[PDB]
């Protein structure tokens, strides 16, 4: 399964979570930004690696980073 | 003729005019002094 | 022209070099 | 744009072509409707298409089409 | 630094590193990156603004 | 057995039999489990 | 002479090339009639070929064993009209172009909408800058001295 | 490209040509399509290499523009 | 679906066919394997080196055996200029009677040998098919030795530690002195003892070598210091190679130039060369410090080399630990050196042929030059790729930095933009102007006025030729002058031989050059600069850029960073290697095209064809490719076939593989995954085939794998088609 990391540059704009096609990211409470929220990656087993999450990231060099790793039938997007 | 002159000031029209003028004077130099392999002086 | 004995013993020595190769291959692990 | 292109083709046939010569000798004159200016040595492109003419041989078949239309003059 | 101040970006992983931007607002709360800087050059993603920390911006004289 | 029979003995042997056994072994190995 | 070459004025193969080209042109001329425009064009071709060959012969041009003018670009001023003078001419023209482009970029870079003035050129300012490029060698060695030609550390750098 | 190659070779080899006064038909290439268009080497040699002779030998002639466009299209 | 990638558990859990594909392509990346330590890494690399040397020796033994068994070496000895060497016999059941008849040579169908091994083995003193058999036997014995050593050094008590592997001074002392110098000394011993008398008709085998004196005086002059005695009475100008007629007694001489009969370097010249090289390398092998308190510690040498004014930063202080702890830095250095060395071999074995009767073997000359130049390009690209890998995974900025200031290597990443910008400027400059001059010549010649061509005489290169003695350009410079101090100094040692060879129209020594040589050399420079630009950009930008300031965290080879930020296709350092492979292939193609056309015109005699038509592109296309491809394509026609039929088949095969590479390069993934899904549905929903199901889920090849496969097809097709063309054209044109 791929690896997804969140960095404290998160501004809690939720654009990553609402762009994930496989429900990998979610918004959790935080105290490091104005919005009081930070993205989390608790379901990386469903991560497919499409990187839509970091295409919607407005922070300078990203706050969500996807590191491709071992492959799985879920991560390979295999309907068969 | 205030926006037409601004349209003529756009990049494509200006580049086309400048390249047409450039090719023109190059071609005419090569017509009046053809086959110039070295400097005339 | 080389003889049958010359080619045969070269083949036999080549076999010995083959058994040494698999021993190195198996020692470099699966 | 298409009409302008067709008008250009007919104008070249009228002015820069050997259509009249090709009419009198269709089997021995090659159709040409574009002459090349004599610059940088490019005048070699004006081929011996026949009919006391120099130019680029035309492969669009306009001469045959014009003959089929009954056009006998430039 | 304050609103309208000109700062140099010291963050290395930045499309505006070593460049100068205009501070939009410096947050007074306990956020990690309070300084908001606006730039004239859009980055590769198209944005022209970003939040920076207090130690990642250097005010221009 | 002359030396000129060695090509006809070896070329089919190598170029057909060795592929077959090598394919068998490689397929068996790469399709193993744990 | 230089590199084993010989002047084209004394190169037999050069004259053979001229004679063959003229003969081909005349043979082409034979198949047309009277003072018709094709014959006039072929005659002009012959005249231009003769003029070009004569000018190349009387041009301090060195010809090889193929009867073609070879360029001596080692730097000697004897054959300076082959490379050195055209080199100076191009350097002047290209420096002019680069200088006027850089001046226009830096001039409209201090306006409210720098990007707008790049797709829609300020033709008055463009004409003002373009005709000022004749002093580009002097302007360049008056802006480099003042430190206005080179940036120092506001330039951006990648992570490593 | 394959369609136009087939058309060009087949026409030149088995349709186009000249007819002698006694009725003998001689084609542009000579009927090589029937026996040499069945292999890729045949297409490479008897069509591409053979009929590309006019393009590569067009320099200095009135067809030199075709050679120049040949080279530029390759580029 | 398990246990195949034993070295990687992440791959072994892949349910798709990607596991099998990636298992092959990651087998030799030992540093990325599971449960990996440095000691195991060095030990496995050591054993793999042993197995590799064994493979090389087995390959050489096979060549020797097949020349001895199915070749015509003995017949070729008696007539080297008419008999064509035979590589090995052919037994292919698919042959028709016509193919058997055409390939029939002596007793069985056989392949001509284009490796030049016949001339090489003849020069070093082999005259019998039993001498080759002895060499094959000995080489198989050596292969057995190396395999045994490789097995032994994986045993528990014989596995070396990291300290032994990283002992730089010991390895350098031994490699230099022992390997280079002692191997050169032993080669001089063989050269003299065997080769020198065998070229003079005296057989020196493994029986009468302890009793046949290599020199009549017999080691007396060496100890006495009268070393001139070994140079007295050299081979005359009427010496027949392999026979005592007109021979001499000298063993170490300066003669320069070539043998008058074989048109190759004097055997006594090469023995003296190897003796000098042996002495020099044995001396140089004592430089570094070992257990006897004298020598050099290279850490101190590197650290002490900082310019005092200060322009290289802190110097080379951190380079010792950087190189020692990285196997990719050393691999890149070795690959760059090997690439330069094999480029040197290619450039010198045609100008200065070292083997008897190899100059008249035109197909083997072309094959050898092309082979070595392609190997050179491969080695250079590999050196740069491993430099990029070192940047990604082995480079440590802390080691290469002392108190903020950066060392000589870390400073290469500070002006990396300057380096890349200037490489780009040079590439654009050369490309623009070389293409401009070539197209100007194309248009001007096409319009029937070749006199208006721009032809620049390569005066700088002709100046060098005159400096070495070529009196062809009327420069009268250094050795073209009989009064210059350079000529008077060697007028009694090697000028008469050297001048007689350089001033000869039948040699390839310093081939006469013209404007075509100038233009093609500028094309070669453009190719070199562009390949270097791609490789250097990939190496320096490997650790990150503006588009990806954390590229080091993704490794050397990854597909992309996604469509975000405008698109990040081919952003990894591996992709830079992948792109530079095309430019290396193009540059080597230009070099080999130039060499082959120049030598085809030289051998055929129509050197005026090259000097006139090489200045414009259509000249190349018409007179090299289109002209010399006629014999090759007529290797088989609807009327018959020749022994060149295999080369035409290889020509078409190379074209096919090239275009399949085009498939894999133009069409990307995603289009092949949906098609594979449709095929999967079709298989799953059809009777009589539902009984058979895959164990690994069939998926499309990964992006990086697809790039690799397309590059492999491109390269294999390129190499095969050009090898077929060059060989068949040379054979069919020059008899
Ligand atoms: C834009 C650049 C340019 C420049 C500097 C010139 C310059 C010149 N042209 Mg000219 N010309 C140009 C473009 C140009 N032309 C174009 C684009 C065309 C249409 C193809 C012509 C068609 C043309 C004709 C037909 C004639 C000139 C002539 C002349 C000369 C006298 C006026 C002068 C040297 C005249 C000349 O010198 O001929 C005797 C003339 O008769 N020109
Ligand atoms: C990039 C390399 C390059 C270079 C150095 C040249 C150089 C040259 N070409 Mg050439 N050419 C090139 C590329 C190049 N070309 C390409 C790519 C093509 C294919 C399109 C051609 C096609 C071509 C043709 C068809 C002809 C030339 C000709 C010429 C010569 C006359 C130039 C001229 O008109 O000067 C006179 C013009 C100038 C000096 C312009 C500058 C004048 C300004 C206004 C001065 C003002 C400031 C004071 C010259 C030696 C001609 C010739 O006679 O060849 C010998 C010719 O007939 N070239
Ligand atoms: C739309 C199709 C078309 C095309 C492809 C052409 C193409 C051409 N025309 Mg042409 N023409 C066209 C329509 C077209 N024309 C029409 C509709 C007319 C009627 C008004 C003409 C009337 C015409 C004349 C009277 C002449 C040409 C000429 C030419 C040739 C030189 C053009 C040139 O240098 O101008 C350069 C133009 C500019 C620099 C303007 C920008 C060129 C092959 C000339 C020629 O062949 O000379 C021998 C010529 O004398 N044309
Ligand atoms: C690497 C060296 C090498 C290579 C490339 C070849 C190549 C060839 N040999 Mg050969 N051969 C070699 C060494 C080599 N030989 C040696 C050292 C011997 C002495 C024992 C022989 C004895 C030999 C005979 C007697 C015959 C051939 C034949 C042939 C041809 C058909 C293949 C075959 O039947 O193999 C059979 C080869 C053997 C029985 C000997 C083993 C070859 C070496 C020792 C193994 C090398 C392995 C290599 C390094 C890597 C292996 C990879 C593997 C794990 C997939 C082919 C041209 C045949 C021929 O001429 O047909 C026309 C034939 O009849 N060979
Ligand atoms: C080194 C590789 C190699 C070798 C030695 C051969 C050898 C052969 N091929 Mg072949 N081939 C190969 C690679 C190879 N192939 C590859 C890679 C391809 C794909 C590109 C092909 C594609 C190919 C085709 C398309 C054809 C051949 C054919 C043949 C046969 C030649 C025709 C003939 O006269 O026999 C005549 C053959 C016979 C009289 C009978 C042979 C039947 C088999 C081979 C005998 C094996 C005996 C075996 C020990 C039995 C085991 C015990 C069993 C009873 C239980 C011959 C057996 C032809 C052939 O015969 O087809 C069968 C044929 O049509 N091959
Ligand atoms: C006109 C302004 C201008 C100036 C001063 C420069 C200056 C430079 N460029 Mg550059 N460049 C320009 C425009 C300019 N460029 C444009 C428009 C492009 C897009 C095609 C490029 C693409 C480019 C590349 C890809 C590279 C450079 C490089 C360089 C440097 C070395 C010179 C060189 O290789 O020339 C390169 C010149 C070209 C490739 C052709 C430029 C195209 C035209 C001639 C320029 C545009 C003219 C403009 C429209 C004039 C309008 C002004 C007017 C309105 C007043 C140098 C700093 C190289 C570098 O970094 O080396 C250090 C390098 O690799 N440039
Ligand atoms: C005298 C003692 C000695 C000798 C002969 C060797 C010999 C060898 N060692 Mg070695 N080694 C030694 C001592 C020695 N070692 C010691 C003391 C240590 C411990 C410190 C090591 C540690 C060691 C390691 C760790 C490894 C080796 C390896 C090797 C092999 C290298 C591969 C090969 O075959 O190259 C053959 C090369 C030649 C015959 C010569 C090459 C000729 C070059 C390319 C031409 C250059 C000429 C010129 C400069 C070109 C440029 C032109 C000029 C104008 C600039 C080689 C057999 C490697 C190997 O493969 O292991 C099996 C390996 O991994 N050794
Ligand atoms: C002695 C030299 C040498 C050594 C020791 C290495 C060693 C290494 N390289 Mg390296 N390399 C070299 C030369 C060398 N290379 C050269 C010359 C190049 C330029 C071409 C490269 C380019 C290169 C790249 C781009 C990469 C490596 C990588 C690696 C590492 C893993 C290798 C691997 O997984 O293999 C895998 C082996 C294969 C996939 C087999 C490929 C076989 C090819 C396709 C040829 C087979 C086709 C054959 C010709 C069939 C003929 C067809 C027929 C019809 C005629 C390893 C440390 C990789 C790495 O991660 O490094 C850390 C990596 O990404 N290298
Ligand atoms: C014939 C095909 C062709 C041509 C002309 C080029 C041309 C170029 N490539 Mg290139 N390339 C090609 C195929 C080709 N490539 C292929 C198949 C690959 C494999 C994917 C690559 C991979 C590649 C890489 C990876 C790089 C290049 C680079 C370059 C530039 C080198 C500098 C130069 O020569 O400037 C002169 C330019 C030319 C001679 C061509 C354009 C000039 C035209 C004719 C002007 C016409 C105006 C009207 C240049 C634009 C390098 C680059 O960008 O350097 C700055 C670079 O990094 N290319
Ligand atoms: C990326 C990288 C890398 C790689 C690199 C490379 C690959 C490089 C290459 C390089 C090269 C490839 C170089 C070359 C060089 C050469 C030279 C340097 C030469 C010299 C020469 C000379 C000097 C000569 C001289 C002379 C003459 C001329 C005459 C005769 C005599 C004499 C000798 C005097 C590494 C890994 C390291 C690390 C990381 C980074
Ligand atoms: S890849 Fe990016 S987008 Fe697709 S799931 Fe994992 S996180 Fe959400």
């Amino acid at each position: 399964s791929h690896t997804v990391k969140i960095y404290d540059t998160c501004i809690g704009c939720t654009q990553c979570v609402r762009a994930c096609p496989t429900d990998v990211l979610e918004m959790v409470p935080w105290d490091g930004c104005k919005a009081g929220q930070i993205a989390s990656a608790p379901r990386t087993e469903d991560c497919v690696g499409c990187k839509r999450c970091e295409t919607a990231c407005p922070t300078d060099f990203l706050s969500v980073r996807v590191y491709l790793g071992g492959e799985t039938t879920r991560s390979l997007g295999l309907a068969y | 003729m205030k926006d037409f002159l601004k349209y003529l000031s756009t990049a494509p029209v200006l580049l086309t005019a400048w390249l047409t003028f450039t090719a023109g004077f190059v071609i005419e130099i090569n017509r009046f002094y053809p086959d110039a392999l070295t400097f005339p002086f | 022209m080389i003889y049958d004995s010359q080619v045969y013993i070269a083949l036999v020595i080549a076999v010995v070099a083959s058994v040494l190769a698999i021993r190195l291959g198996a020692t470099l692990y699966n | 744009v298409i009409f302008l292109w067709l008008s250009g083709m007919h104008f070249h046939g009228a002015y820069f072509s050997n259509y009249s010569a090709w009419l009198t000798n269709p089997t021995s004159t090659k159709p040409s409707a574009q002459i090349v200016w004599p610059i940088v040595g490019q005048e070699v492109l004006n081929a011996d298409v026949g009919g006391n003419f120099q130019g680029i041989q035309i492969t669009s078949g306009f001469f045959q089409l014009w003959r089929a239309e009954g056009i006998t003059s430039e | 630094i304050q609103k309208g101040s000109t700062v140099r970006i010291l963050r290395k992983e930045s499309y505006w590193y070593n460049e100068s931007g205009t501070v939009v607002v410096v947050d007074q709360s306990k956020v990690r990156y309070p300084v908001l800087v606006r730039f004239t050059k859009v980055n590769y993603a198209g944005t022209n603004t970003n939040n920076f920390g207090l130690n990642e911006v250097e005010e221009v004289v | 057995m002359s030396l000129d029979l060695l090509p006809s003995f070896f070329v089919p042997l190598v170029g057909l039999v060795l592929p077959l056994f090598s394919i068998i072994g490689l397929f068996l190995y790469i399709e193993k489990e744990n | 002479d230089i590199g084993g070459l010989n002047p084209c004025k004394d190169s037999e193969v050069f004259q053979k090339r001229l004679a063959k080209t003229v003969k081909k042109l005349e043979n082409r001329l034979k198949k047309y009639e009277e003072g018709t425009p094709p014959q006039i064009a072929i005659q002009q071709q012959i005249t231009q070929t003769k003029q070009r060959f004569t000018r190349y012969a009387d041009s301090n041009l060195l010809c090889g064993n193929d009867g073609l003018p070879h360029l001596i670009t080692d730097g000697r001023w004897s054959h300076g009209s082959e490379f050195l003078l055209p080199s100076i001419l191009f350097l002047y023209i290209s420096g002019w172009i680069g200088w006027v482009g850089r001046k226009y970029i830096r001039t409209v870079g201090q306006t409210s909408n720098p990007t707008e003035k790049e797709i829609i050129i300020d033709v008055p300012l463009a004409i003002s800058i373009m005709t000022s490029g004749f002093l580009w060698p002097f302007a360049a060695w008056q802006e480099f001295l003042s430190g206005d030609l080179i940036a120092s550390d506001e330039t951006i750098t990648t992570s490593p | 490209s394959i369609v136009i190659f087939h058309f060009s070779w087949k026409m030149q080899s088995d349709v186009w040509g000249t007819v002698s006064p006694t009725g003998a038909v001689s084609h542009i290439t000579g009927g090589n399509f029937a026996q040499s268009s069945i292999t890729i080497n045949g297409w490479l040699r008897d069509f591409l290499w053979s009929q590309a002779a006019q393009v590569v030998q067009s320099y200095g002639s009135s067809l030199s523009a075709y050679g120049l466009i040949f080279l530029g299209a390759h580029f | 679906v398990y246990k195949f990638p034993k070295f990687s558990k992440a791959l072994a859990e892949d349910p798709s066919t990607r596991r099998i594909w990636y298992g092959i392509a990651t087998a030799h990346d030992f540093e990325s394997h599971d449960a990996m330590t440095e000691s195991k890494l060095y030990q496995k690399i050591f054993a793999s080196h042993f197995g590799h040397i064994a493979i090389i020796f087995l390959w050489t033994a096979g060549n020797l055996f097949h020349v001895a068994w199915q070749g015509n070496f003995e017949a070729w000895i008696l007539n080297p200029l008419k008999v064509r060497p035979i590589a090995h016999a052919i037994w292919d059941p698919h042959f028709g009677q016509a193919a058997y008849k055409a390939f029939l040579k002596t007793s069985s169908p056989a392949n001509l040998a284009l490796s030049g091994v016949y001339e090489w083995w003849y020069t070093i003193g082999m005259r019998t098919n039993n001498d080759l058999y002895q060499g094959s036997f000995f080489l198989i014995l050596l292969s057995s030795l190396l395999l045994f050593a490789g097995w032994l050094h994986l045993q528990p008590s014989f596995r070396p530690s990291l300290d032994w592997f990283k002992a730089n001074e010991y390895r350098l002392n031994h490699h230099l002195s022992g390997l280079f110098g002692v191997s050169s000394l032993a080669w001089t011993g063989h050269l003299v003892h065997v080769a020198i008398p065998e070229s003079r008709g005296i057989h020196v085998g493994w029986d009468n070598f302890l009793t046949v004196l290599p020199h009549p005086e017999g080691l007396t002059p060496f100890f006495s210091g009268n070393w001139k005695a070994y140079a007295q009475n050299p081979d005359t100008a009427s010496h027949i190679f392999g026979s005592g007629e007109g021979s001499g007694t000298a063993i170490l001489t300066f003669l320069g130039g070539f043998h008058p009969q074989t048109k190759s370097l004097w055997l006594t010249d090469m023995a003296h060369h190897h003796l000098a090289i042996a002495v020099l390398f044995i001396v140089a092998g004592h430089m570094y410090r070992t257990n006897w308190l004298i020598g050099h510690q290279m850490k101190l040498i590197l650290e002490a080399h900082r310019p005092p004014g200060g322009r290289l930063g802190i110097g080379h202080i951190g380079l010792y630990e950087t190189i020692t702890n990285s196997l990719h830095f050393q691999l890149g250095l070795a690959l760059a050196a090997l690439g330069v060395a094999t480029s040197l071999t290619a450039q010198h074995m045609y100008a200065l042929p070292p083997y008897a009767f190899l100059a008249s073997n035109f197909p083997t000359q072309a094959a050898l030059y092309t082979h070595h130049q392609y190997i050179a390009g491969f080695l250079m690209v590999g050196a740069f790729a491993h430099g990029a890998i070192f940047f990604v995974r082995d480079y440590d900025p802390a080691v290469n930095t002392r108190n903020g200031e950066k060392n000589v290597l870390a400073r290469m990443l500070e002006h990396k933009e300057a380096i890349i910008s200037h490489l780009s400027w040079v590439s654009l400059f050369l490309g623009f102007h070389t293409l401009g001059i070539y197209v100007h010549n194309d248009v001007v010649v096409a319009f029937g006025q070749p006199e208006k061509q721009i032809l620049v005489e390569p005066l700088f290169a002709e100046w060098i030729q005159a400096a070495s003695g070529k009196t062809l350009y009327n420069f009268d410079l250094l050795l073209a002058s009989s009064n210059s101090p350079a000529s008077v100094a060697s007028s009694q040692l090697w000028l008469p031989g050297w001048l007689s060879a350089i001033n000869d129209g039948k040699n390839s020594l310093f081939l006469p050059i013209g404007p075509g040589d100038f233009l093609v050399h500028h094309a070669i420079a453009l190719g070199l600069h562009t390949t270097t630009l791609i490789l250097v950009k990939g190496a320096l930008d490997a650790r990150g850029s503006k588009l990806m300031p954390d590229k080091k965290d993704f490794g050397y080879s990854f597909p992309c960073d996604g469509p975000g930020r405008g698109g990040t296709c081919d952003i990894s350092a591996w992709d830079a290697f992948y792109l530079a492979m095309f430019w290396m292939l193009n540059t080597i193609g230009w070099v080999t095209f130039y060499w082959h056309w120049k030598h085809l015109t030289l051998w055929q005699g129509n050197q005026v064809q090259f000097n006139e038509s090489s200045n414009y592109i259509m000249g190349w296309l018409r007179d090299y490719l289109w002209l010399n491809s006629s014999p090759l394509i007529n290797g088989y026609n609807p009327f018959g076939m020749n022994s060149l039929s295999v080369w035409a088949w290889m020509f078409l095969f190379g074209h096919l593989v090239w275009a399949t590479g085009f498939m894999f390069l133009i069409s990307w993934r995603g289009y092949w995954q949906e098609l594979i899904e449709t095929i999967v549905w079709a298989h799953e929903r059809t009777p009589l085939a539902n009984l058979v199901r895959w164990k690994d889920k069939p998926v499309a090849l990964s992006i990086v794998q697809a790039r690799l496969v397309g590059l492999a097809h491109f390269t294999i097709g390129y190499v095969l088609t050009y090898a077929a063309f060059v060989i068949a054209s040379t054979i069919g044109k020059l008899g």
